[PDB]
């Protein structure tokens, strides 16, 4: 014995691919099998299961050929195929087999027969596949250089395509003939998924029900697979036995004065049999000896003998060969219509039998009697038995016949010398728990899983015993929305549950490809008591299911990969669970007479990106749907207007897809412009302004996010703006701002020197002007810092535009389900349309392209109704990016935490390939100290209140600072306000005032 | 809403245990620093 490692590929069809991963759905050699190492140094006869894969190995021509068969002897049609020569050989006649064909001797073919095909004309592994399918025979084969000594190397080459057999010859067995290595597999219908490269060579391969990481690739189309969770797959139990409960009873039905009677009745008086409380044979009847026809309306005659039925009823009457035809539901005729008439529901079955050797005499039998007029036509399962004259004219009768009165019933001419069509015919029909079939019993179980067979009912659960009070006349118990939960058993009475099988998702977590190759599962929602084969030695319950593969660890982290119920999971470097940690644990020193105060700051830089807009389509229907053909186009006219309305909601779309960018960038009614000379005092704007020096006329952090990120009646419309316009649009707006404040967005612009308007927008979060201008170096090199650590961190990890590019791939994806739906038949014959018209004639060939049609169309309202919701998504990111332009760029915006995570400053923006980047100054706090702290001072029997601070002490002075830096001042009556006396105020000091 | 016919229900990912812990923590930082801890120490 040995297995197989990746061994045993060959191409499927005949078609160029290149650099495409693709998917088939056919036979194979599963990987890693065991094969049998047959040694010859023998030729045993072994079958042949849907293909077999062959090898051989030796540096001396060993092998010769094979013989194929069947039933292999010289009795039934062969194959054979051997090389005694330079040539090969193929026949189909054989039939010369012997029990010992080792064959320049040539014992094998003792005798002939009717031949055919006469194909004679022209160490290492050569392995081959052999397959029979659809009447053809197939072969395939290759043959590369090898050295090993025992079993098979490592790697693997696809097989090529040989020959093909047209022989149509049942193939059941397989032998070898020789004259070293020679191994056997079989084949198995699986699912693989496949690597082409440039040339078009198959050089990889994976497969689908292997192990769960194949799963998780075949199902996400890739060979690597990033961190996170997936869905492959559902669960579900199997049932196990099987229970086939029926009733008791047991009495053969009569049957021998409905079928075999001696004399009949008339049809206009046809009589009605009652059969119950019986076990029937069906199938006997149907056998029997065939009396006309065993037309069947509801029921299915081959499948009959494993129901019950309530009430058999049966009726008998005599007609003739003609009127046969009436006997069914919606049928017309004297018989039809004033002798038997059927429901349209009829349920049932109909024999008849031609009767001239019972019912016919010579002259003429008068005893059967036929109406053939009446008022009224008559209901279903209703017969007439009056025998009044009926009156056909104006005339009245009083029970005499004559003229315009004649009576209802006339009798046939059953002669024996008329034709089939006039002679006499016999017809019962059957009307269909006490009537029960042929069936057997079987042991009732409990609390297992099984699928039971009751009277007409079936299905799989868990049959329990179950405190259901009933009242002592019903059976089937129900829950809310109806479904059946109780079941009265035919043998016993006794009243059960039934409760489903365990079902549920399975979902496996990974930690990445090219970290390790170990994964682990879980089983949502199911127990882990009814999950066997999977198994070993870490089982762990939580509340979203079992989870097999990782183990509990009782410290918590900062949790990345999410299960549920506050659980995590993650990888050590050995898959760990755990507990997450919302954050660390801090306190803050509250007190009645303590304060803290920063004495220094810092200066932060933090990008936004938003998305603005999308991709603008439009798409044809009389192309898309029948596509280059006349005869399909007329269909379509007769279901209205349903393509001048998708056009409108496309194009609706494509419109408002460009008022966003109007909206967002086009803000300024003039073009500004920088000044030549750059020195704005000590502050550096290089990797924000546009260069001269390339062509694009874009700024460096603008060239690394443009270069980070990127048939059938489809087209795609051009933008209105292009990116040049968006580009100058941006460069105004940052030299406006540079050069002139926030003025220009509220009237004409004027100038001002930047540390100026750097100061001014000091003295909107508290800090007056004078720290700025005493602290110029340190803010201008900490500003100039921030800028150049952005492009670092935009080259550093690509998940940082990840916004924008969600939206191209969502509209990419879309866009290829709906060209993929081209090729399915919705229930047809085939998926092209040249091959309906070509292969069938009008009246039929047109019910067959209806049923494309409908599936056609439906395909294009799922794709109009996703865009319209994905629209209205877009819509609320650019009205967001165009509120925080004007807030946040034209202006100081005093809202906590709209633009920044601090105190707001100003902002840049730039352009993306089709959103926007906003750059956010702010002021940060740093490096605090401690304090004691005092609401007023009484001086001279007068409380002392700060206009603009907070009294502050070190330890035996006291001052008076601002709240947001420390810089200490004496107490005096120009920083000081003066209300009331010392005696009311809580926690009043004791000081001095100058 | 019942189960049977492939109808199930995921548990959230974060439970009212965790959500009292992050307002209680939102509470206790308002009343002891102000407004200071939303942008900074
Ligand atoms: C503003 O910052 C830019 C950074 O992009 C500076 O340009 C670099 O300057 C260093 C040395 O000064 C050179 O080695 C680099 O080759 C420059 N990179 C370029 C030109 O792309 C620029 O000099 C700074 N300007 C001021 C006035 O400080
Ligand atoms: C706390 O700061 C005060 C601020 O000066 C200092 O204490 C004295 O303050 C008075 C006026 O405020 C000065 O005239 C004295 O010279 C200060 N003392 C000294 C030793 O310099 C001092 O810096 C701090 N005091 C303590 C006790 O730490
Ligand atoms: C501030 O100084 C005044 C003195 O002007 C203090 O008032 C005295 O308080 C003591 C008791 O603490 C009484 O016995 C005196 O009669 C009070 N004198 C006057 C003139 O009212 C006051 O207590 C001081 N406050 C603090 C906080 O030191
Ligand atoms: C096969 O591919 C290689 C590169 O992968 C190429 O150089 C070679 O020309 C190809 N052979 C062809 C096209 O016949
Ligand atoms: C048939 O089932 C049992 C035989 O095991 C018998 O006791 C019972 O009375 C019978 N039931 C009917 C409906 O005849
Ligand atoms: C502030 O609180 C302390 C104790 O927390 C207590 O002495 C009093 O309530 C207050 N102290 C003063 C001096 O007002
Ligand atoms: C304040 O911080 C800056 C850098 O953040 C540092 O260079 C400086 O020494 C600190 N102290 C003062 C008084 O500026
Ligand atoms: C003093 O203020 C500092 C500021 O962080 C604080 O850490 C410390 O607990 C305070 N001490 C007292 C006694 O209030």
């Amino acid at each position: 014995y040995t297995n197989s490692f990746t061994r045993g590929v060959y191409y499927p069809d005949k078609v160029f691919r290149s650099s495409v991963l693709h998917s088939t759905q056919d036979l194979f050699l599963p990987f890693f099998s065991n094969v049998t190492w047959f040694h010859a140094i023998d030729n045993p006869v072994l079958p042949f299961n849907d293909g077999v894969y062959f090898a051989s190995t030796e540096k001396s021509n060993i092998i010769r050929g094979w013989i194929f068969g069947t039933t292999l002897d010289s009795k039934t049609q062969s194959l054979l195929i051997v090389n005694n020569a330079t040539n090969v050989v193929i026949k189909v006649c054989e039939f010369q087999f012997c029990n010992d064909p080792f064959l320049s001797e040539f014992r094998v073919y003792s005798s002939a027969n009717n031949c055919t095909f006469e194909y004679v004309s022209q160490k290492n592994l050569r392995e081959f596949v052999f397959k029979n399918i659809d009447g053809y025979f197939k072969i395939y084969s290759k043959h590369t250089p090898i050295n090993l000594v025992r079993d098979l190397p490592q790697g693997f080459s696809a097989l090529e395509p040989l020959v093909d057999l047209p022989i149509g010859i049942n193939i059941t067995r397989f032998q070898t003939l020789l004259a070293a290595a020679y191994y056997v597999g079989y084949l198995q219908p699986r699912t693989f998924l496949l690597k082409y490269n440039e040339n078009g060579t198959i050089t990889d391969a994976v497969d689908c029900a292997l192990d769960p990481l194949s799963e998780t690739k075949c199902t996400l189309k890739s060979f690597t697979v990033e961190k996170g969770i997936y869905q492959t797959s559902n669960f579900r139990v199997q049932p196990t036995e099987s229970i086939v409960r029926f009733p008791n009873i047991t009495n053969l039905c009569p049957f021998g004065e409905v079928f075999n009677a001696t004399r009949f009745a008339s049809v206009y008086a046809w009589n009605r049999k009652r059969i119950s409380n019986c076990v029937a044979d069906y199938s006997v009847l149907y056998n029997s000896a065939s009396f006309s026809t065993f037309k069947c309306y509801g029921v299915s005659p081959t499948k009959l003998n494993d129901l019950c039925f309530t009430n058999v009823y049966a009726d008998s009457f005599v007609i003739r060969g003609d009127e046969v035809r009436q006997i069914a539901p919606g049928q017309t005729g004297k018989i039809a219509d004033y002798n038997y008439k059927l429901p349209d529901d009829f349920t049932g079955c109909v024999i008849a039998w031609n009767s001239n050797n019972l019912d016919s005499k010579v002259g003429g039998n008068y005893n059967y009697l036929y109406r053939l007029f009446r008022k009224s036509n008559l209901k279903p399962f209703e017969r007439d038995i009056s025998t009044e004259i009926y009156q056909a004219g104006s005339t009245p009768c009083n029970g005499v016949e004559g003229f315009n009165c004649y009576f209802p019933l006339q009798s046939y001419g059953f002669q024996p010398t008329n034709g089939v069509g006039y002679q006499p015919y016999r017809v019962v029909v059957l009307s269909f728990a006490t009537v029960c079939g042929p069936k057997k019993s079987t042991n009732l179980v409990k609390n297992k899983c099984v699928n039971f067979n009751f009277n007409g009912l079936t299905g799989t659960g868990v049959l329990t015993e179950s405190n259901k009070k009933f009242l002592p006349f019903q059976q089937f118990g129900r829950d809310i929305a109806d479904t059946t939960d109780a079941v009265r058993d035919p043998q016993t009475l006794e009243i059960l549950d039934i409760t489903p099988c365990s079902f549920g998702g399975v979902s496996v977590i990974t930690p990445g490809t090219n970290t390790s190759n170990q994964v682990a599962v879980l089983y949502q929602d199911v127990n882990c008591t009814e999950v066997p084969v999977s198994t070993g030695s870490n089982v762990f319950q939580t509340r979203a299911g079992c989870l097999i593969g990782a183990e509990h660890v009782n410290n918590s982290y900062e949790c990345d990969i999410p299960i549920g119920a506050g659980i995590c999971a993650s990888y050590q470097t050995s898959i760990i669970a755990y507990t997450m940690s919302l954050g660390a644990e801090n306190s803050v020193a509250y007190s009645n007479n303590s304060i803290a105060i920063p004495t220094n700051f810092t200066i932060s830089v933090t990008t936004e990106i938003l998305p603005v807009s999308m991709t603008k389509t439009s798409v044809d229907c009389t192309m898309y749907i029948c596509g280059d053909s006349t005869e399909c186009s007329n269909l379509l006219l007769q279901y209205g207007s349903f393509c001048t309305q998708l056009n409108r909601a496309l194009t609706g779309i494509a419109v408002e897809q460009d008022k966003n960018t109007q909206e967002v960038f086009a803000q300024v009614k003039q073009i500004y412009k920088t000044p030549p000379i750059k020195d704005f005092g000590g502050f550096n704007f290089s990797q924000i302004l546009p260069d001269p020096s390339k062509p694009s006329k874009r700024s460096p952090i603008e060239d690394l996010l443009f270069n980070k990120v990127t048939f059938n009646g489809l087209t795609v419309l051009p933008p209105l703006l292009t990116d040049e316009m968006i580009a100058q649009y941006t460069s105004a707006l940052l030299a406006g701002t540079i050069t002139s404040g926030w003025t220009f967005g509220a009237g004409p612009a004027l100038q001002i020197p930047f540390p100026m308007q750097m100061a001014y927008r000091f003295n909107g979060i508290g800090v007056t002007q004078n720290v700025l201008y005493e602290n110029q170096k340190l803010i201008a090199n900490q500003f100039n810092s921030a800028i150049g650590k952005i492009q670092d961190s935009l080259s550093s990890t690509p998940s940082a535009l990840g916004k924008l590019q969600d939206v191209v791939n969502q509209n990419a994806q879309a866009l290829n389900t709906l060209v993929k739906q081209l090729s399915s038949n919705f229930g047809a014959i085939s998926s092209v349309l040249n091959d309906i018209l070509s292969r069938l004639d009008p009246p039929e060939a047109e019910v067959q392209i209806d049923r494309l049609i409908t599936g056609r169309l439906q395909s294009l309202q799922t794709y109009v109704t996703q865009q319209l919701i994905r629209a209205a998504e877009i819509r609320a990111s650019a009205n967001l990016a165009a509120t925080k332009m004007s807030e946040c760029v034209l202006g100081q915006s005093k809202r906590v935490d709209f633009c920044g995570k601090g105190y707001h400053l100003m902002s840049f923006p730039q352009s993306a390939p089709h959103g926007v980047v906003f750059l956010h100054v702010t002021y940060v706090p740093a490096q605090e100290k401690n304090f004691t702290t005092a609401p007023a001072i009484c001086h001279d029997g007068k409380a002392h209140f700060p206009r603009e601070g907070v009294f502050v002490s070190n330890g035996t002075h006291w001052f008076v600072t601002q709240r947001n830096f420390y810089e200490p001042q004496i107490i005096t009556t120009d920083n000081t306000f003066v209300s009331g006396n010392c005696d009311v105020v809580i926690g009043i000091v004791n000081n001095t005032v100058y | 809403a019942q189960k049977f016919n492939g109808l199930t229900v995921l548990p959230p990912l974060l439970t009212d245990e965790m959500i009292a812990q992050y307002t209680s923590a939102l509470l206790a930082g308002t009343i002891t620093s102000g407004w200071t801890f939303g942008a900074g120490p």
